[PDB]
């Protein structure tokens, strides 16, 4: 090595 | 920020002490781990990308604009990895991988990344080291709070073989993926132990740390938490340092082998003079 997310609102980006 | 860093709100501020610190003390002189509690690690970041929303590395906070994390979250080149500062942002304040902790995280924009300029990724990613200017400040609060930089005497003193720092991040728990921050607590380990591990030529710019095959005890970084912060809580002054960055590994958690982290202090002239011209 080496290198399910809600959304993010339009509060920054 | 950079004169109360070190000093979490929740704990050192009130007096409290986290559930596992003790363990780091007592020494002196990610997969395995468990769930974090609320402040332990208000310095720890999320190096988040726009497109497909998704998770990236760990990073860490150490002032109201700068961000550090390991060079190769941003440049990879055998993976076609390049990122720039608008495929980016930074989510300071977490604790929940997947959720959008309203009132509690704030995310940030950067202004600019700095690689370092001898940073080798062609072999061994000695000097996986790189800055990230915020393009506004953060405030501070009970979950938001810079880590302190080591300095000549705090790294001579607490790099120790068998003396132990904490890893902590949202990466994988497995060479699935955990719900809350995962915290984990490792040994320092002898350079010639770590050369002897594996084929990859290790420089002076990094150590290794984990467990033994003998110690029966196990803990590892994994995917997704390269980038993130190995620290210390200094025994003279009670403040937390970062000693460390999640760099690489052959696996996680493999038996025989070690995790490897980038020096900070061997590179802190690079870091103080990026900071003092930018």
């Amino acid at each position: 090595r080496x290198l399910d997310y809600e959304p993010i609102p339009e509060e920054a980006a | 920020g950079g004169a109360d860093c070190g000093l979490r709100p929740l704990f050192e501020k009130k007096s409290l002490e986290d559930k596992t610190e003790r363990e780091l003390l007592e020494s002196y002189i990610i997969v395995e781990g468990s769930d974090a509690e609320i402040g332990m690690s208000p310095w720890q970041v999320m190096l988040f990308r726009k497109s497909p929303q998704e998770l990236l590395c760990g990073a860490s906070l150490i002032s109201d604009r700068w961000v550090l994390t390991a060079a190769h979250c941003l440049l990879y080149p055998p993976w076609d990895k390049n990122f720039t500062e608008n495929d980016l942002l930074v989510r300071i304040g977490k604790h929940s991988r997947t959720r959008y902790e309203r009132n509690i995280e704030k995310i940030s924009m950067l202004e600019k990344i700095y690689i370092h300029p001898r940073y080798n990724w062609r072999e061994n990613l000695d000097r996986d080291i790189a800055l990230m200017k915020l393009k506004k400040p953060v405030a501070f609060s009970d979950y938001i709070h810079p880590v302190c930089l080591p300095d000549r005497e705090t790294a001579a003193s607490l790099l120790q073989a068998g003396y132990k720092g904490r890893v902590t991040g949202w990466g994988n728990l497995k060479e699935g993926q955990p719900s809350v921050l995962q915290v984990v607590n490792l040994p320092i380990v002898e350079r010639p132990v770590c050369k002897d591990s594996t084929r990859i030529r290790i420089t002076d710019n990094m150590f290794c740390a984990g467990y033994k095959p003998d110690e029966g005890k196990r803990g590892d970084a994994c995917e997704g938490d390269s980038g993130g912060p190995f620290v210390m809580k200094s025994p003279f002054n009670n403040r937390w340092y970062q000693m460390g960055i999640v760099s690489w590994g052959e696996g996680c958690d493999r038996d025989g082998k070690y995790g490897f982290y980038t020096h900070v202090f061997r590179l802190k002239k690079w870091i103080q003079k990026v900071i003092d011209q930018f």
